[PDB]
């Protein structure tokens, strides 16, 4: 099962389609018996992604410790039938937090992978981002990372007076410096949203292009 | 799909 | 709401968007208050579809008389921010049938509608295909028409021996004329059917290329 | 997604 990316055309939208691990699927499970049921059904799933010839597959790390998660991806680069794009799905901060190991936290999990798959050009980030923001000195880190995609959730968004979503000043700084690299976006929580409804965050995104 | 007059507007309001 | 299209890769699988009108939508219905609620939401739908930059758009028709639905078309096109395909939904056999006014009709029921549309080149067909079959002068016709797509319901193939999902002979040698074409193949009935389940029915397809 | 001997065979009954 499938994910829709919304890329600007901007420099009118382009949509794309981009493959999703099933969510129970946890390689680096303290359990045995679920790594390696993971580690299987992780295998089963990029080819299929691969075989659809779906552009990018998007792969989430939330944790520290990826070791098994990486190997899995390793092997099936090796193998040369893939979709030659991984996006990594990480939260800028940490969720647990919200009820170096402060702030940079997320940043260390990626670049602890990144490390292990030998800085493979195949692999990417795909940024996930939340109500909470943290500091410049972390969000410049990131900045130096390559960042294909950010996942914005509807539940960012201000109601304006009007009655439209809208992002947060804060959130607004941080978006327009996301649009400064052309990122593809991902919109969660569409769930009981009309398609009219759902439209309006794309406007807002392509307006915010321009300020 | 068509846009009205203060739809981008900040929320005067969190 | 949308639809994913599966393109044979072969002249290894493609995989694409187009955009599907919502089902209670009947322009040409009776009724006057869903002729023109249903007016409306067509075109709500067909903006939407432009603004993300989807390449087709599937409107479906299974009736004869299609006056409305192509004066909406006709409309959004002339607006110039258009998906810039239209593929017409239409059934090889009538349904109603299976409980030129004969297995022909179908096929007028298109050609009516393309030559209200004054055989616009943003105008294909996407032809269903049923377990029912109409003769070979009816197949001729249709393999004039401009066919972008097929699609194909899991309830037509039958399983083998072995478990999995294949065409009956007829049904065959339907399709190998069709990948003639390399038209884009939808399947349908995805409900229930595991991914990878569903993957083997494209594993037939390609299979079938080479026969 | 691997193929297995006899995926593709016909259907020996309707």
């Amino acid at each position: 099962l499938c994910m829709p990316v919304f890329h600007p055309r901007f420099k009118d939208w382009n949509t794309l389609i981009v493959g999703k691990l099933s969510p129970w699927i946890r390689p680096d499970s303290k359990v045995e018996k679920i790594r390696r049921n993971s580690e299987a059904a992780m295998l089963q799933e990029l080819n299929f992604g691969a075989y659809l010839g779906l552009p990018a597959f998007l792969l989430p790390l939330n944790q520290e410790d990826n070791t098994n998660l990486a190997r899995v991806l390793t092997n099936h680069i090796h193998t040369g039938h893939h979709s030659s794009m991984f996006w990594m799905r990480v939260p800028l901060v940490a969720p647990e937090d919200l009820r170096y190991s402060g702030e940079e936290k997320t940043w260390m999990w990626w670049h602890n992978f990144r490390t292990l798959c030998d800085y493979s050009k195949r692999i990417a980030v795909a940024l996930e981002i939340g109500a909470d923001l943290p500091s410049n000195h972390v969000i410049d880190r990131w900045l130096g990372e390559p960042i294909k995609a950010a996942i914005l959730p509807t539940s960012i968004f201000l109601t304006n007076k009007k009655g439209f979503p809208v992002l947060s000043k804060m959130h607004q700084r941080l978006i327009f410096r996301l649009l400064k690299l052309e990122v593809q976006f991902i919109i969660t929580g569409t769930n009981h949203h009309s398609e009219k409804e759902f439209c309006s965050y794309l406007q807002y995104l392509e307006y915010l292009s321009q300020n | 799909s068509r846009v009205v007059p203060g739809q981008f507007d900040d929320a005067d309001s969190s």
